[PDB]
This record gives structure tokens, C-alpha cells and sequence, in this order.
């Protein structure tokens, strides 16, 4: 295959993405969730890893690490500590708006990825941390798995399996930071939700002190549909190592503002036009487009008009996949303003742990502001890319790394905006 | 310096020389006390960029 992009109805993971159908039970069972999930519980944990594997699922949370090693490396010989699995759906990246989908449209897909993962990793219960403000969202969750329960889905003897597993939600209270993994365990035990620092990795040391793995919504949900149509079925959809399917949450200036589950390796334009039904005024209209959320740097119309949306192909654009939140922005944006309502969103949503976060954001937020004002100088720009390599690599967190790259894009694409700014104000006083 | 003409020209030939020309004396030749107020200039490391300490 080398046209991607084409996907499916019948090749959807996410049936009921719109809403359209029954989220309850009945509903994702007739959809063809919670189907013989004993058989693939029974199935042995090495085999839904080995699964996970052959489909090449990758972090859909934004990483975009090989979720089977990363869910491998807690299949071990118990060290005496409980296991336990941990589902991230703080969805706190500005532009994603999936995970949301997912929850409160599809829970049962979720619970059942969780039973499943949980049997792949050997673990105890699962924590699905979700955003403080998903409180409806959370409700469907809970009534979910409450029906899982009575069931017998999940539980002790889950499905019938012997698998004694148990779903648990902890609702959040409005912290982007823990969105991260380890800020994330950290906010469960109940201290402030600051990132922990690596080593210990999170498989060896999680939550309550034990062995724990992290993963987003999507990358739970789309195990037992991995597990049930086989990972080559996966592995079929986008390119090597950028294989399956990735929900896709256009936003912005597009006429059809949507989420959509499109093929990965799936031609950016393209996708904004199959279904967001184009930029505003016209693809001439467009100015550039944030592919990942708001961490990814932004890509200009330039590269936009032929590119993939996938890892590597992102990567090359000098930006990522990240969580697939396209921001399209038009012409009639100011991208300074743009970014700098992304740097201050950052400054608002710093743990505050780590020096160079907790200063050097504020201080890109101050001179963003400056320059979105014209009032500085040329050479600031540079200043500013020093201070943005200087944040990134050097934080607990990645938080501050994907803060400097907001600032590095719009460095490298537009700073003949930025010079021409400065210039205009310099000439009104 | 103020002096005749005739003790000015007695001046020069004992020492040889026409001392009105150059008079040790300091009359208006001098720079003024009060002087504008200066702007002294920056060093070659007053930069915003590639100014990093352990280059220089
Ligand atoms: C500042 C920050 C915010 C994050 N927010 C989210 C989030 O909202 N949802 C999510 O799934 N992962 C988020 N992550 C990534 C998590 O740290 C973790 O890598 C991820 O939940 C695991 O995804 P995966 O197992 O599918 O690879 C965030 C990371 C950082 C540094
Ligand atoms: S780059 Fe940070 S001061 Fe940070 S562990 Fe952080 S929200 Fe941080």
C-alpha cells in the first residue's frame, strides 16, 4: 500500500465515535465489543502483548512509543507489589478532544481494554485518572463499568476467566500537568500532580510505590479490537512503523470543525478537506497548521500542502503527530498571538517543579507578549530561541519542551512577521 | 600673554626663539571644564545571542 488515507467504515475501531448508537453495554456489544473477551484473556498475557506488537500500536497519547514494549516491560515475575495499570484521560493538550469522544460514547470499549491490558500486564486494578471537568464524561464511565460489574465483564472471575481485575476512575481537578504520566501517579497518591523524575520508570516504581504503566485512552481502547481482528489487521492500515488508526481532532479555522478516526500515514490535506471540509476562505486561505495538539511545533502552508500525518512523516516536517489535534489557522490569524496564547496557556499550566520550566516559561510568555506588541528588538528573537533551547532538554518534564517548541516553530517559519511587527511598532513611536 | 610689544620682542631674542608662539601659560586654548554629558560605547560581549560564557 502506498495511497493511505482510505479508511473504512468497517474498518473503524471507535463504531460509536459519534455518539450515534447505545455507549451502554447493549450498544457496544451489539457493535461487537466485550466478544469473547475470556478467550482473549485465556489467551495467555504473552500472546495480547505479542498481538499488541504485531500491530505496531504506537502511543496515541503523544509519545508515540511502541505501546507493546512499553506494556512488556511490566510482564515480569511479580516483585511482592501489586501490579496496577493506569489509563490517562486527563486530555488536557489543547485541540485534543478524542479521549473525550471515547469515554463518554464508547466506555465499554474502553473497560474491556482495560480487563485486557490488565491481563496482559498482570495487574491488580486499573485507575482510569479522567479530567475533573469530563464530570458527565466520568458518569458515563461510571455507569459502564457498573454494568461491567453486575455482568461479570470485570470483577473477580472477570468474564468468566478467573482474572480477578477491577476498573477504578479518579476524577481530576483541572491540572494540564497531569497529563503527564508520572505527575499523573503522583496526583492519584494524592500529593501535588508534579512530575516524578526517571529513574525509577514507572514500570518499576508507579502508583502507591508499585510497579504501574500509563497509557491514553485510545491506546487502551484499541487493544481487544488489535487482539479480535489480529495485529496484522492494524498493522494493515499506515505505513511501517507508523501503522493503524489515529483519531484526527480538526479544529480551528476549518468549515467542519470534527473528530474523525482516519488511516495513519493519511495526506494532511487531504484530511483537512475529506472531512473538515477545507480551511476557511479556501486551502490559499490557510496560513499554517499545529498537526499535534499544541506541544508539536506549527508546519507553514508550505510543507502542509504534502505531507503524511504520522510520526515519522511529522518528524521529518520538524514537528509530530503527537495527539493529531489539527489546529488549521488561516490568514486572517495573528500566528504571534496564536503561540503566545499557547505559551501563556503553558505559564498558567506549570507544575512549577523543575527551574528552567517554572522560570523560563514565564519569562517566553513575557517576550512573546512583547513581541506580539512589536515592542522589542530583532536580536530578541534570537534571545528567545536561546531561552526555548535551553528550557527544552534540561526538565523533569516534557511540559517544558513542548513549550519550547510552539516558540522554535514560530521562530523558524514566521519571524519575518515578528521583524516586520517590531519595525511597525518602532515607526508608531 | 600680556605683555609689550617691545618686552615681547626682547623676550624672543634672549631665548632665540619666538616664545609668543608657544607661551607655557595656558590662556583659552583650554578645553572647557563643563563638557556635554558623555555616551561611552558597549563591549564586543554585549549581546542578547551566541554570547555563552564558556566561549569567551
Ligand atoms: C505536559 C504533558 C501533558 C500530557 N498530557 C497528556 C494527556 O492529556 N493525555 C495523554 O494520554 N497523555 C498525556 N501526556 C503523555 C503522558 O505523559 C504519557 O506519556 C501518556 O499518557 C502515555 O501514552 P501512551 O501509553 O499511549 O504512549 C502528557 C505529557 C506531558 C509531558
Ligand atoms: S517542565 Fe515543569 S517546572 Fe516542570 S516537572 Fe515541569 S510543569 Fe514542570
Amino acid at each position: 500500500k502506498t495511497s493511505f488515507g482510505s479508511l473504512k467504515d468497517e474498518d473503524r475501531i471507535f463504531t460509536n465515535l459519534y455518539g450515534r448508537h447505545d455507549w451502554r453495554l447493549k450498544g457496544a456489544q451489539s457493535r461487537g465489543d466485550w466478544y469473547k473477551t475470556k478467550e482473549i484473556l485465556l489467551k495467555g498475557p504473552d500472546w495480547i502483548l505479542g498481538e499488541v506488537k504485531t500491530s505496531g500500536l504506537r502511543g496515541r497519547g503523544g509519545a508515540g512509543f511502541p505501546t507493546g514494549l512499553k506494556w512488556s516491560f511490566m510482564n515480569k515475575p511479580s516483585d511482592g507489589r501489586p501490579k496496577y495499570l493506569v489509563v490517562n484521560a486527563d486530555e488536557g493538550e489543547p485541540g485534543t478532544c478524542k479521549d473525550r469522544e471515547i469515554i463518554r460514547h464508547d466506555p465499554h470499549k474502553l473497560v474491556e481494554g482495560c480487563l485486557v491490558g490488565g491481563r496482559a500486564m498482570g495487574a491488580r486494578a486499573a485507575y482510569i485518572y479522567i479530567r475533573g471537568e469530563f464530570y458527565n464524561e466520568a458518569s458515563n464511565l461510571q455507569v459502564a463499568i457498573r454494568e461491567a460489574y453486575e455482568a461479570g465483564l470485570i470483577g473477580k472471575n472477570a468474564c468468566g476467566s478467573g482474572y480477578d481485575f477491577d476498573v477504578f476512575v479518579v476524577r481530576g481537578a483541572g491540572a494540564y500537568i497531569c497529563g503527564e504520566e508520572t505527575a499523573l501517579i503522583e496526583s492519584i497518591e494524592g500529593k501535588q500532580g508534579k512530575p516524578r523524575l526517571k529513574p525509577p520508570f514507572p514500570a518499576d516504581v508507579g502508583v502507591f510505590g508499585c510497579p504501574t504503566t500509563v497509557a491514553n485512552v485510545e491506546t487502551v481502547a484499541v487493544s481487544p479490537t488489535i487482539c479480535r481482528r489480529g495485529g496484522a489487521w492494524f498493522a494493515s492500515f499506515g505505513r511501517e512503523r507508523n501503522s493503524g488508526t489515529k483519531l484526527f481532532n480538526i479544529s480551528g479555522h476549518v468549515n467542519h470543525p470534527c473528530t474523525v478516526e482516519e488511516e495513519m500515514s493519511v495526506p494532511l490535506k487531504e484530511l483537512i478537506e475529506k472531512h473538515a471540509g477545507g480551511v476557511i476562505g479556501g486551502w490559499d486561505n490557510l496560513l499554517a497548521v499545529i498537526p499535534g495538539g499544541s506541544s508539536t511545533p506549527l508546519i507553514p502552508k508550505s510543507v502542509c500542502e504534502t505531507v503524511l500525518m504520522d510520526f515519522d512523516a511529522l518528524v521529518q516536517a520538524q514537528t509530530g503527530l503527537g495527539t493529531a489535534a489539527v489546529i488549521v489557522m488561516d490568514r486572517s490569524t495573528d500566528i504571534v498571538k496564536a503561540i503566545a496564547r499557547l505559551i501563556e496557556f503553558y505559564k498558567h499550566e506549570s507544575c512549577g517543579q523543575c527551574t528552567p520550566c517554572r522560570e523560563g516559561v514565564d519569562w517566553m510568555n513575557k517576550v512573546m507578549a512583547r513581541f506580539v506588541k512589536g515592542d522589542a528588538r530583532p536580536a530578541e528573537i534570537d534571545s528567545l530561541w536561546e531561552i526555548s533551547k535551553q528550557i527544552e532538554g534540561h526538565t523533569i518534564c516534557a511540559l517544558g519542551d513542548g513549550a519550547a517548541w510552539p516558540v522554535q516553530g514560530l521562530i523558524r517559519h514566521f519571524r519575518p512577521e515578528l521583524e516586520e511587527r517590531m519595525q511597525q511598532f518602532a515607526l508608531q513611536h | 600673554a600680556s605683555a609689550t610689544r617691545v618686552i615681547q620682542l626682547l623676550r624672543n631674542w634672549a631665548s632665540g626663539r619666538d616664545l609668543q608662539a608657544k607661551l607655557q601659560l595656558r590662556y583659552q586654548e583650554i578645553s572647557k571644564r563643563t563638557q556635554p554629558p558623555p555616551k561611552l560605547p558597549v563591549g564586543p560581549s554585549h549581546k542578547l545571542s551566541n554570547n555563552y560564557y564558556c566561549t569567551r
